[PDB]
C-alpha cells in the first residue's frame, strides 16, 4: 500500500573523503525526513502534500544542495530550481533560476495550483510568487561555509 | 539535488525535485530537476520518479518519463525499467546518477550507477531504511 | 511558434522549435517550445518532432518524446502515434495544436486538431506542398 | 528512406472566413520559399541539423511568424523568446528560454549545444553566455510589429469584456 522514497543526490559521495560523523549526520537527516513522510501517509495525507513536505525539509536541511545549503554558481550566487507533479491529474509546477524564494518546491507548487502554467523562470517566477503572498528572502540565507569552500576548491 | 516520490492510501502517485544545481555553475544553466519528464514525473497509471546526476544527460534521455514509457507502453517491470535507464542508457550517453521510483503497485526502486546516493524509503506503519553507498 | 524537422541524405534526423510565446503572456512563463521531449525531440533510431499548441499540455504529456516512445515501445507507426498524441490524448487533456514529425524511414506527418496549422513539407528534389487549413 | 523536410509556423484558430486569398498568399509564399531552401540544402548533402537550424532561422526572420521578428508581446509589452534544437545523431540538444536581446534564439540554442557542456540556458545568463561567445546583442524592440501589438490590444479589450 502507501510508501515514500527520498534522495539527497547521487555522485557527490566518496567514502575516502567522508568522516563517519558526516555519514551519521546524513543518516539522521534522511531517517528523520522519511519518518515525517511515513507518519503523514499513515495519517491519510496525499502523495502531493507528502512529497512537497519531504522536499521542503530537504531544502531547509543545510546538508543538502537545495534551498539552504545550495551550491554556489561561478558568480558566487544561488540559482534554485524545483518541480512537483500530481499523478492523478498530470498537473505539474516548476521554477528555474530563482534566488529570492526560500522553498523552490513551494514556489513550484504555487505555479501548479495558482496559475494555469507549468513552468515559470527568473524574476517573473519570483514576482508571480510575491503577488500570491510568498515572502521575498535575501539570497545570502542559502549560503554555507561548506559550499563556499567547495566553490574556492573548484577554482 | 533532493527529491521525494510517494504512493498514498488512495492510490495517488506524486514526485518532487529541488536543487541548487552545480558548484561553479555558469549562471543561467538549467539541469533536469525542474523539467517535467527529465528530473521529475508522476502518473497514477505508471510511476512517480525524482532524478539526480549529470543533468544534461537526464534531459537528453528524458530519464523520468522514459521509466514511465517503458512500463506503460513496453510492459517492463519497475525493476526492468530502472535497470535499462540507469544502468544501460544513461551510462551509454556519459550520464551518471540515479533516481527514486514508486509504481502504482507500491513497488519501490532506488537505482544509481554512482559510488553514492543519499536515500531513504519506507512503507507506512513500517520501519524506514536509509542508504549512502551500495 | 515555428519549427522544422529533417531527415538528411546520411540518415540523420534533427528538429528545431522557436517561439515568442503567447499574446498577453505572464512574464517568466515557459511553454513546451524550449523543453527537450515536450516541444522538440530528435533521435536517429525513431523520429524528429517539432510541436506548436497549448504549451502546458504538451509539457505535461511530453508530446514530442511520447511520439518516439509510442513508436519504439508501443510499436505504433508514425501515423498511429500522431493520431494517438494529437487527435486523442492532447484533446482529452484539454490541449490544442499540432506537430510535424519525420521518422527514420522518411515517413512525414503534420497532424493538428486546430482549424489551421501553417505548414509545408517536401522530399529532396521533389515539389513542395504548403498548407494552412485542414 | 528519402531525405525530407517539414516546417510549421504554428497551429491555432486560423479562420478561412476572416482571411482573403491575398493574406493567405503571403503565408504560402513565405512557407514555400523556406521549405524550398531546406530541400535545396538536403539535395546538396547538408546535415539535418543545419537544415532545421536554417529553416527556423528564416521563420524567425519572417515577421509573419511568432518567433524572432514578429514575436507576440507579453502582458508587459515585452518580448520573451524561447527555442530548442536537437541532433538525432548524438542526442545532444541546445535550448534558450526567456531571452530578449538575441535576434535568432535557434542560433543561441545551437551555440549552447556546440560551445558549452550544457543543454539549457535561461534569461540574462543565456544572453551573457551568447555575448561572451561573440553573438550580437540586439534592442528588444527589433521584434516589435504593429500586427502583434494590435493583437495584444485586442486580447486586453477581450479581457475587460
Ligand atoms: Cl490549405
Ligand atoms: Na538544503
Ligand atoms: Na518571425
Amino acid at each position: 500500500k502507501a510508501v515514500i522514497a527520498i534522495h539527497g543526490g547521487a555522485g557527490a559521495i566518496s567514502r575516502a573523503q567522508m568522516s563517519l560523523q558526516q555519514e551519521l549526520r546524513y543518516i539522521e537527516a534522511l531517517s528523520a525526513i522519511v519518518e515525517t513522510g511515513q507518519k503523514m501517509l499513515e495519517a491519510g495525507e496525499s502523495a502531493l502534500d507528502v512529497v512537497t513536505e519531504a522536499v521542503r525539509l530537504l531544502e531547509e536541511c543545510p546538508l543538502f544542495n537545495a534551498g539552504i545549503g545550495a551550491v554556489f554558481t561561478r558568480d558566487e550566487t544561488h540559482e534554485l530550481d524545483a518541480c512537483v507533479m500530481d499523478g492523478n491529474t498530470l498537473k505539474a509546477g516548476a521554477v528555474a533560476g530563482v534566488s529570492h524564494l526560500r522553498n523552490p518546491v513551494l514556489a513550484a507548487r504555487l505555479v501548479m495550483e495558482q496559475s494555469p502554467h507549468v513552468m515559470m523562470i527568473g524574476e517573473g517566477a519570483e514576482n508571480f510568487a510575491f503577488a500570491r503572498g510568498m515572502e521575498r528572502v535575501s539570497p545570502e540565507i542559502f549560503s554555507t561555509s561548506l559550499r563556499y569552500e567547495q566553490l574556492l576548491a573548484a577554482r | 539535488t533532493v527529491g521525494a516520490v510517494a504512493l498514498d492510501l488512495d492510490g495517488n502517485l506524486a514526485a518532487a525535485t529541488s536543487t541548487g544545481g552545480i558548484t561553479n555553475k555558469l549562471p543561467g544553466r538549467v539541469g533536469d530537476s525542474p523539467l517535467v519528464g527529465a528530473g521529475c514525473y508522476a502518473n497514477n497509471a505508471s510511476v512517480a520518479v525524482s532524478c539526480t546526476g549529470t543533468g544534461e544527460v537526464f534531459i537528453r534521455a528524458l530519464a523520468a518519463y522514459d521509466i514511465a514509457a517503458l512500463m506503460d507502453y513496453g510492459g517492463l517491470s519497475l525493476a526492468e525499467a530502472c535497470e535499462r535507464v540507469v544502468m544501460e542508457k544513461l551510462p551509454a550517453l556519459g550520464g551518471s546518477g540515479g533516481l527514486i521510483a514508486i509504481d502504482h503497485e507500491g513497488n519501490v526502486a532506488l537505482p544509481f550507477n554512482t559510488e553514492g546516493m543519499y536515500r531513504a524509503w519506507g512503507y507506512a506503519g513500517d520501519t524506514p531504511t536509509t542508504g549512502i553507498y551500495r
